[PDB]
């Protein structure tokens, strides 16, 4: 039970007729799913990494000019000439200086004039690209089931990890005890990796657009150049200085890389040391529950007297969690917990570990319920010795409402067209929603693309105003729309 | 230089922390704070060319604010 | 962030129930649930007991439990058999990152 | 960034040149058309709102000539 | 996580477009700017006369 | 001739000395004694506990 | 909130809108306070001296 | 000062007597009674002033009510 005491978890409720729920993971976010007669389990995206990649492109952001040399003519006698000029490890500039007869010349104008120095690169920055069928998503499964930690089993824990590739993206879960699950993953459009470099500079790594890489203004090697003698783009780290038309000099231009980490803001940076692991990536999923199956169905209730261990707290996302131990005489049993009414006439709360269940008596067994919005009771054992406990969730239904129509909204914002395959169990208004949003954000992508939050924001209170004063209803009601829209998405823009 | 083609908005966003976000959120128009501050003189006649050019009151703001932006961005 | 405090000896006689006593301070033990206790046998390596104020490993006996009050945190030994005499050392994860050891207290049990 | 704020429009220029005055001269124009090469989108949508928000050929040209130039050197 | 966030030496050059370069490995030398004089011929002779 | 320094700006820096402090929720915030010196670079923010 | 000898029973928001130099309640050293300014006056009457 | 903004409204209240609650129920009344008496002037002027900006009885009345009120309450 992981995904409790983080703050992005998410509840999926439901299967379809098939016993199979469409989810989308993601690194920092996780998944609790529930459905009615199996078992609640917790999956996060926990490692992605990106195998044997390949460099497309070294880009220098320090240089060094050393062996620098110079050659000029008389006016009207044309350029002259260097045999460093056609070296190509060599950048050189033609200009013009005064000549005359103090210069040595004999005719009074402008002289060709030629200098060139050795480019030298001190750092680079590799750029590498992954091939799609490189990317191995790391998962972990874990039944929620409450057991508590154990020492001598091999896993501590009883969350289990599977790996899925693009080629071997179906994937079953053995969890003891519990059945089995299965992943029907799609790892080929959780990320786009033929139009994207993971950028590593010195010592620290960046997922970074792949045109905008190619598009950097700095001298590159193709990748491939083991000598590293023929750098394209030298003058973008140079700077050529004819002040007076009397002499020509060629300096560097100095260490880019802090000229690079600001260009880097709005790249999510991702580790590329011992193996190229990235943790923002999402992945989609199609989780089948059907061999999936709760553990002690077959129990007897629990007759014995609860003690909790561990006082009732409340997470995040407005369950209770609480840890009971058992002092009775069933040794494996069904607990009887129960969240009602004061005069215990109602049943307000529902279980989130679901079918609770004591399978040693000196082994306490932790649960996660979902009280009711205000005042609830839990109720733990049986009449003879059974404990209550007063709980107040300081929230409201329309709150939470909100709060749920928000998250939705954003993930929607996150992952634009895949937030309906997050909780989908088909359904003809799902395929035409996300269909709708394919179509839309097919439109939005082109016409917004490369463009800062701040104008995002001024482009939608343009939008906005255009659709407010608009003599057409239609028009004046779509255009408000669109400016809201874009309003939203940038104001939650570059996180 | 490299430094003006930032990556800011090439799509590719998670809902992971990506690089100087916090920071660089709001400092390009830090940037404009500060420079209006030091040249004052250029956002008076920037205003009197949006009142000029433009009829619609909204217009006026519209052509104000984007020559605000142009100018300290120009660089 | 300093060494816990914990009696310097406890005894009691076999059967009784025994509680040993580890007080710290608003970031060792009475901020975090990161209260551990050790049993170290004379001339070996410690045994982790109980853990998470209260939680005990698998192989640990249901005899011991863990109890945390403020800024002090209590081990209490029920069956108190001749194997229940050794050190025991209550440590915690403080708020600076880093882990204080009790003084350690000596059960004779006879 | 230092390189976001340049030293060009101090207004301490004289006869000799300056330190990139050959390379920055066009650097930004240059980028503002590369930009707009990559981002095609962009462009047809300001031109759209330029036209839209501006009454004479005048408005909306330089409207849309503002908000070319604001988008790539906005982020 | 806090990180050093590179060296500025190359967005400082930049940054320093527009102003003239001077030296400075000896004596502060300038190379650059005007100066206002006026000149007295009076006391001025042709060298041949 | 004998310029005055003004102002030294910081081009290239280096972090280290890295610490953390946490308090759990609704404790207020963490210390570090690291805090009181002005060379060190502190930040404060919230973690899920 | 407890002062000298004497308890309170406050609002924990206009608690921690007081304004006085504050420690955190894990602070340990005692002597790292944040809002000194508060409590301190800077005077420079004619621009003489501080 | 901390003085300045007391714990009054926050909603705490229970019937168990507050802090100060005798004595300090009519301390804002008795001062600004003391501060009108000790400078009348500004009373006229206050009266004055809400009489201008009228156009209802209910009105002027408030506006004066308001200003007295403020006047010696802004420090
Ligand atoms: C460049 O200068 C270095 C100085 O030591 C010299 O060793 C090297 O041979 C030179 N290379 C040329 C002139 O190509
Ligand atoms: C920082 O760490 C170095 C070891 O790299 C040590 O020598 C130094 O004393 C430390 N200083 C502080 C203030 O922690």
């Amino acid at each position: 039970m992981r995904c409790i005491g983080i703050s992005n978890r998410d509840f999926v409720e439901g299967v379809s007729g098939g016993s199979w729920v469409d989810i989308v993971l993601e690194h920092g976010s996780c998944v609790t799913t529930m459905a009615k007669n199996k078992p609640t389990l917790d999956f996060e995206l926990i490692k992605t990494e990106a195998k044997h990649p390949a460099t497309l492109r070294k880009y220098c952001i320090e240089a060094k000019l050393t062996n620098t040399t110079t050659a000029s003519r008389c006016p009207t006698q044309g350029e002259p000439s260097l045999n460093e000029e056609q070296d190509k490890r060599f950048v050189c500039k033609h200009s013009m200086v005064d000549r005359g007869w103090g210069n040595g010349c004999g005719l009074f104008g402008k002289g060709g004039i030629v200098t060139c120095a050795m480019f030298t690169c001190k750092k680079n920055m590799e750029g590498k690209i992954v091939q799609p069928e490189n990317l191995e998503y790391t998962i972990v499964i874990t039944p929620h089931s409450g057991e508590e930690n154990a020492v001598g089993q091999d896993t501590g824990k009883h969350g289990k990890e599977i790996k899925v590739t693009p080629q071997s993206s179906i994937t079953e879960a053995e969890l003891t005890g519990y059945g089995t699950v299965t992943m029907e993953c799609s790892p080929r459009t959780g990320l786009d990796f033929n139009e994207m470099v993971l950028l590593q500079m010195e010592n620290k790594a960046w997922l970074v657009h792949r045109q905008w890489f190619l598009d950097l203004p700095l001298p590159w090697l193709p990748g491939a150049d083991t000598q590293g003698s023929n750098w394209i783009q030298k003058e973008t780290l140079v700077t050529f200085k004819n002040p007076h038309a009397k002499k020509q000099d060629v300096v560097v231009l100095g260490s880019q890389e802090g000229a690079m980490h600001t260009a880097l803001t709005g790249a999510t940076e991702i580790q590329m040391s011992s193996g190229n692991l990235l943790f923002t990536g999402h992945l989609k999923c199609r989780l089948r529950m059907d061999k999936l199956q709760l553990k002690g169905m077959s129990y007897s209730m629990c007759t014995g007297k609860f003690k909790v261990v561990k006082e009732i707290a409340e997470t995040q996302h407005g369950t209770i969690v609480i840890r009971v131990q058992y002092e009775g005489d069933g040794s494996p049993c069904k607990i009887p917990f129960e969240i009602m009414d004061l005069e215990k006439r109602h049943v307000l709360g529902r279980l989130i570990t679901v079918n609770p269940i004591v399978t040693e008596k000196d082994s306490p067994v932790n649960i996660e319920a979902e009280p009711p919005f205000g005042d609830s009771y839990i109720i733990i054992g049986v009449e003879p010795g059974q404990l209550k406990l007063s709980w107040f969730k300081k929230g409201s239904s329309i709150g939470q409402m909100f709060e749920t129509t928000m998250r939705g909204a954003k993930r929607m914002a996150i992952l634009g067209d895949t937030a309906w395959d997050f909780g989908s169990l088909g359904g003809v208004f799902t395929s035409i929603g996300k269909a709708l949003h394919q179509v839309f954000g097919a439109i939005y992508g082109a016409a917004f693309s490369g463009v800062s939050w701040t104008m995002k924001i001024l482009i939608g209170v343009v939008i906005t105003w255009i659709g407010m004063n608009s003599r057409s209803t239609s028009l004046s009601v779509s255009l408000v729309l669109v400016g809201v829209v874009t309003l939203y998405l940038g104001v939650m823009v570059q996180a | 230089s490299v430094a003006l083609v930032p990556h800011v908005g090439m799509g590719l966003e998670t809902r992971t922390e990506t690089w100087m976000s916090s920071e660089g959120a709001w400092k390009h128009a830090q940037r404009i704070e500060t420079w209006v501050l030091r040249h004052p003189g250029f956002t008076i006649m920037a205003a009197i060319l949006a009142y000029t050019i433009g009829t619609t009151y909204f217009q006026r703001v519209l052509i104000f604010i984007l020559l605000t932006a142009v100018a300290p961005s120009m660089t | 962030q300093s060494a816990l405090t914990q009696p310097a000896s406890v005894s009691g006689s076999p059967g009784q129930s025994i509680t040993i006593s580890c007080t710290g301070t608003s970031s060792d033990v009475g901020g975090f649930n990161y209260v551990s206790w050790f049993q170290q046998h004379p001339g070996k390596a410690p045994k982790l007991m109980l853990y998470d104020v209260t939680s005990r490993p698998s192989g640990v006996s249901s005899r011991f439990s863990g109890s945390k009050s403020g800024n002090t945190a209590s081990l209490t030994i029920s069956g108190l058999q001749a194997e229940d005499e050794a050190d025991y050392y209550c440590s915690s994860h403080t708020s600076r990152g880093t882990w204080v050891f009790g003084g350690g207290t000596k059960l004779t049990v006879l």
